[PDB]
RNA sequence: UCGCCUCCUAAAAGGUAACGGAGGCGCCCAAAGGUUCCCUCAGAAUGGUUGGAAAUCAUUCGCAGAGUGUAAAGGCACAA
RNA sequence: UGGUGGCGAUAGCGAAGAGGUCACACCCGUUCCCAUACCGAACACGGAAGUUAAGCUCUUCAGCGCCGAUGGUAGUCGGGGGUUUCCCCCUGUGAGAGUAGGACGCCGCCAA
RNA sequence: UCUGUUCUCAGUUCGGAUCGCAGUCUGCAACUCGACUGCGUGAAGCUGGAAUCGCUAGUAAUCGCGGAUCAGCAUGCCGCG
C-alpha cells in the first residue's frame, strides 16, 4: 500500500521532493541522489 | 557390479551373491565352494583373477535377465495356448488348486 | 571458460578387465572397467552367451 | 583430438567417394551433445536441483544450465517461478570425450542393454537417447546417491536425410 | 429452427435493406432454384416451414440446399410497458433478405414436381417470389 | 543441414539497427567501417547524394602491412584514412560501426583517428 | 444513475442526443523507470523417462495468431 | 567484382544451372585481449591446409505472391416524379479480387 | 536338550506363501483335482482395537513320536512320551 514520501537532503535539509512508495515491497528508508536547488548539486536525499 | 547391479559390503559372499536376481543360497554355496573362498569373505578384500573367474562363471550361469525373459516367454505362450492355466494368470486366481472361496489372498 | 566456476578434469586413462587401455578426459586419473565393448559379445560380431542361451524347447520329449 | 583424427581419416573419404558428393567438406558431421533433466520434483522437493548439479558437474567438465519454464501449469502445481529442469551443452572436443564415455563404459555399464531400433530419429537425422539410471562410471557415488532418475541425450549432426546420419552413427559405433 | 450457437453481440440494429443481394444472385449448386423479388425479414419459423412443405410433398431427393442462415437477432419489449427504459430483450431471429437472392436450390427431382413443390413451398413465405432454372 | 545463421544478415540487422539514429549529412558525414576476415576498409559517407568523400582499404599497393587485418594494421589503415582527410580536410566526422562490437579492428580504427585528431 | 477513460451509434475532418448498445477506473512499479549492448515470440509436426492431449529439450515451418503492468481502440518485431 | 544509399515486393517466396586465381564467405586454434548464468554455437583474438555445396552474383520460368487502365456496373453531389419499411429518369462523378497486361530488378559513389 | 563360529536389530542369514523349470512315488489315469523333492523367485507380516477362549500335584505351554480310513494324500481326529 504505497504513502507519500517527503525527501529531505543530507547536509542543508531542505526536502524540495515527493515520492510515492510501497512499504512493503521497500521497508527500508529510501536513499536517492537528487538535485538540491540551495546547494546547487546533486546530493544524497532521505527518507524522512 | 556383478550383474550390473549392486552388492552388499560388510557381509559374506555366500549370503551377499543371494542379493542378484535369479541365483541364490544353496547354487552360491556350490559355486563358491568349487571357487575356493572359505565361505566368509568381505568383498572389500579379493583380490581381481578370483573377481574375474567368479565373474566369468556367473556369467556362464542364468542370472541376469535372461531367467526373467524365459519365464515371460513361457508364460505369454501359455496366453496365446490359453489352456485354463494361462486364464488362471489373467485373473490372478490360484493356479496349482485350491480352496478358491476360503483363503485366496496372496493374489488379489 | 569462466575460472573457478568449472570443475577441474585431468587427462584420464581407462584400464579394462582385460588389460585394454583408452583415453579420455574425467575428474578421476584412472578409471576401473568390469566389462568393455569388444569384451561385451553383443558388440563383438555375432553374441557368444545368448546365442548358447537362445534354444527354444522344441518339443524335445524323445529321450 | 584423437576422434578428430579418426573421424577424418576413416569415416570422411570412405562415405563421400561412396556416394558422389560434389564437395568434399559437405561430408556431415557431429555437430553437438545436448543433455537433459526434466526433473518435475520443485513442487514436492525444491531442493533437489544441486542434487544432479553434482554429477552432471562429474559427467562434463563445465556446469550445467538450469532451465526455465516458459508459462504457468496449474494441474501440474506449477506456478511461474521455481524453475525446472536442467540442461547443458557439449561442443568441441568435450562432446567426443562424452562420446568416449559414452561407448567405453556406460553402454556396457547398463546391464539390459539391447539393439536399439531404427526408427529412432527425429525424422531429420538428429538422434535421442534416453538412459534412465545414473550409473555411467562407478565414482558416480552410487552407493549413497539420492535418486535413481534419468537422464536425456540428444545428439544433433548436420545431416539432411536420415541415411546418412545411420551410417555415419553406425562408423561411430552405435550398436542397433 | 435454425440458431447460431454463438453470437458476440446479442442485441444489434435493426439495419436498413435497400438494393440488390450482393451474392447468390444465381442458382449454383442445385438444378431448379426460387428467388426473392421484394426485400423483407424472414425468421426461423419461415424457413423452417418451407423447409418442411418442401421435403414432406418430394419425400425424395438428394437434400434439400436452404441457402440462407439467420443471423440477425431482432429484440422485444415486454407487452404493455412504457416506452423506453432500455432495449428490449431478444426474441428471435431473422435472416436478411435482399432482392435477388436464391433462397432454396433443388437438385435431383424432376419438372412439373419441382414446379409444385416450389409453388407450395413460396406461399409460406411473405415475399414476392419468382422460379428460375440453372443456365 | 542444421540452418547456420549467416554472418551479413544479422550485420545489416544490428547495422540498420545503429544507423536509425545517425546518418552522415553535408559538413557531418559519416566514417563507415567493414571488418572482412582478410581486409579492412573505411569510408566517408554523405547521405543525401550518396557519395564517398575518402576511404581506406588494406589492400591498397604502398605502405603494406604484412599481417594483414592485424589491429596494427588497423591503426595503419587508420593513418592513411587520417591523410585522406588531410587532403580533403573534413576535420569531424560521426564513427558508424558495422555492428562490430567496440573491441577490436574498430577499436583501433578509432583510437587511429583519435590519434591523428579525427574528431568523433 | 450522477465524476473520469475506451469503442459503436456518429452519417469517410472536428463535434453531436436518448432510462441507446459493450466494458473499465478511484490503482500498481525502486523497477514493471533512464541509458548502452544483444535477439524473436504464439502455435503445429517428430524423437526420446515416472512424462501423462499438455513439465523440460532438439530440429522444421512459422509477418504475427503471442506479447505490450490493467478495460478497450490506435499503434509496435528497423521494437514500443 | 566487393563495400555502401535511394525507389511502394514491377525488388518478394520458390523451381532449375554455373562461378572463386582477385575479393566475399566457409574452415583452423583458443596464447593473451573478450565472452557465453553452458560453450569459442554466437562476441572477440590471428591465419589461409583446402572448399563453392551453403551465404553471394549471374541465365531461365508466371508455380505462389505483388503491381495493374479504357467501356461495364453498385454507390452518390444536384434537380424531378411515383402505388414511398422503397423505386424510377436526367446533366455530372464513379467503386472492388475478375479479366489488357507488367514483372522473378532500376538508378548513384569509392576499391578492381 | 548340551558345547563351538557367524549374523548385531534389518522386511534381515526372519518368515515361508504364491509362481516358472526339472523330477520321484502311487495308480488304467495326477488338467479340471494327489503327495513329496531339487532349484530360482521371494509376498503379507515388525506380537495385533471393539470384544473374546482354555487352564489348578506333569496341569498350561512347547518339542516330537506312533496309530486309525486308505494304492497315495495331514495342519483333522485318537493315543504316547
Amino acid at each position: 500500500m504505497r504513502v507519500n514520501i517527503t525527501l529531505a537532503c543530507t547536509e542543508c535539509g531542505e526536502r524540495n521532493y515527493i515520492s510515492k512508495k510501497n512499504k512493503r515491497n521497500n521497508p527500508d528508508r529510501v536513499e536517492f541522489k537528487k538535485y538540491c536547488p540551495r546547494d546547487k548539486k546533486s546530493t544524497l536525499h532521505r527518507e524522512t | 557390479r556383478i550383474a550390473g547391479v549392486d552388492i552388499p559390503r560388510d557381509k559374506r559372499v555366500v549370503i551377499s551373491l543371494t542379493y542378484i536376481f535369479g541365483i541364490g543360497r544353496t547354487t552360491a554355496q556350490q559355486v563358491l565352494k568349487e571357487a575356493g573362498v572359505s565361505e566368509d569373505t568381505r568383498v572389500r578384500d579379493l583380490t581381481e583373477e578370483e573377481l574375474g573367474k567368479i565373474r566369468d562363471i556367473i556369467d556362464k550361469l542364468k542370472v541376469e535377465g535372461d531367467l526373467r525373459r524365459e519365464v515371460s516367454l513361457n508364460i505369454k505362450r501359455l496366453i496365446e495356448i490359453g489352456s485354463y492355466r494361462g486364464i488362471r494368470h489373467r485373473r490372478g486366481l490360484p493356479v496349482r488348486g485350491q480352496n478358491s472361496k476360503n483363503n485366496a489372498r496372496t493374489r488379489k | 571458460m569462466k575460472a573457478g566456476i568449472h570443475p577441474n578434469f585431468k587427462k584420464a586413462t581407462v584400464k579394462c578387465a582385460c588389460g585394454n587401455e583408452f583415453e579420455t578426459g574425467s575428474v578421476k586419473e584412472e578409471v576401473r572397467v568390469e566389462i568393455c565393448s569388444e569384451c561385451h559379445p553383443f558388440y563383438t560380431g555375432r553374441q557368444k552367451f545368448a546365442s548358447a542361451d537362445g534354444r527354444v524347447d522344441r518339443f524335445n520329449k524323445k529321450y | 583430438n584423437r576422434l578428430k583424427e579418426k573421424y577424418n581419416k576413416e569415416i570422411a573419404p570412405a562415405l563421400m567417394t561412396k556416394f558422389n558428393y560434389d564437395s568434399v567438406m559437405q561430408v556431415p558431421k557431429i555437430e553437438k551433445i545436448v543433455i537433459n533433466m526434466g526433473v518435475g520434483d520443485a513442487v514436492q522437493n525444491a531442493k533437489a536441483i544441486d542434487s544432479a548439479v553434482e554429477e552432471l558437474t562429474f559427467i562434463a567438465g563445465q556446469k550445467p544450465v538450469v532451465t526455465r519454464a516458459k508459462k504457468s501449469i496449474a494441474g501440474f502445481r506449477l506456478r511461474e517461478g521455481m524453475p525446472i529442469g536442467a540442461k547443458v551443452t557439449l561442443r568441441g572436443e568435450r562432446m567426443y570425450d562424452f562420446l568416449d564415455k559414452l561407448i567405453s563404459v556406460s553402454l556396457p555399464r547398463v546391464r539390459d542393454f539391447r539393439g536399439v531400433s531404427k526408427k529412432s530419429f527425429d525424422g531429420r537425422g538428429n538422434y535421442t537417447l534416453g538412459i534412465k539410471e545414473q550409473l555411467i562410471f562407478p565414482e558416480i557415488d552410487y552407493d549413497k546417491v539420492t535418486k535413481v532418475r534419468g537422464m536425456d541425450i540428444v545428439i544433433v549432426t548436420t545431416a539432411n536425410t536420415d541415411e546418412e546420419a545411420r551410417e555415419l552413427l553406425t562408423q561411430v559405433g552405435m550398436p542397433f | 429452427m435454425l440458431l447460431p450457437k454463438r453470437v458476440k453481440y446479442r442485441r444489434e440494429h435493426r439495419g436498413k435493406m435497400r438494393g440488390r443481394a450482393k451474392g447468390g444472385t444465381e442458382v449454383h449448386f442445385g438444378e431448379f432454384g426460387i428467388q426473392a423479388l421484394e426485400a423483407s425479414w424472414i425468421t426461423n419459423r419461415q424457413i423452417e416451414a418451407a423447409r418442411i412443405a418442401m421435403t414432406r410433398y418430394m419425400k425424395r431427393g438428394g437434400k434439400v440446399w436452404i441457402k440462407i442462415f439467420p443471423s440477425k437477432p431482432y429484440t422485444a419489449k415486454p407487452l404493455e410497458v412504457r416506452m423506453g427504459s432500455g432495449k428490449g430483450a431478444p426474441e428471435g431471429w431473422v435472416a436478411v433478405v435482399k432482392p435477388g437472392k436464391v433462397l432454396f436450390e433443388i437438385s435431383g427431382v424432376s419438372e412439373e414436381v419441382a414446379r409444385e413443390a416450389l409453388r407450395l413451398a413460396s406461399h409460406k413465405l411473405p415475399i414476392k417470389t419468382k422460379f428460375v432454372k440453372r443456365e | 543441414m542444421i540452418t547456420k545463421t549467416s554472418k551479413n544478415a544479422a550485420r545489416l540487422k544490428r547495422h540498420a539497427r545503429v544507423r536509425a539514429k545517425l546518418s552522415g549529412t553535408a559538413e557531418r558525414p559519416r566514417l563507415n567501417v567493414f571488418r572482412s576476415n582478410k581486409h579492412i576498409y573505411a569510408q566517408i559517407i554523405d547521405d543525401v547524394n550518396g557519395v564517398t568523400l575518402a576511404s581506406a582499404s588494406t589492400l591498397d599497393k604502398d605502405l603494406n602491412v604484412e599481417s594483414t587485418g592485424d589491429t596494427s594494421a588497423a591503426t595503419k589503415v587508420g593513418e592513411l584514412v587520417a591523410k585522406r582527410a588531410a587532403e580533403k580536410g573534413i576535420s569531424d566526422v560521426v564513427f558508424d560501426r558495422g555492428g562490430y562490437l567496440y573491441h577490436g579492428r574498430v577499436k583501433a580504427l578509432a583510437d587511429a583517428a583519435r590519434e591523428a585528431g579525427l574528431k568523433f
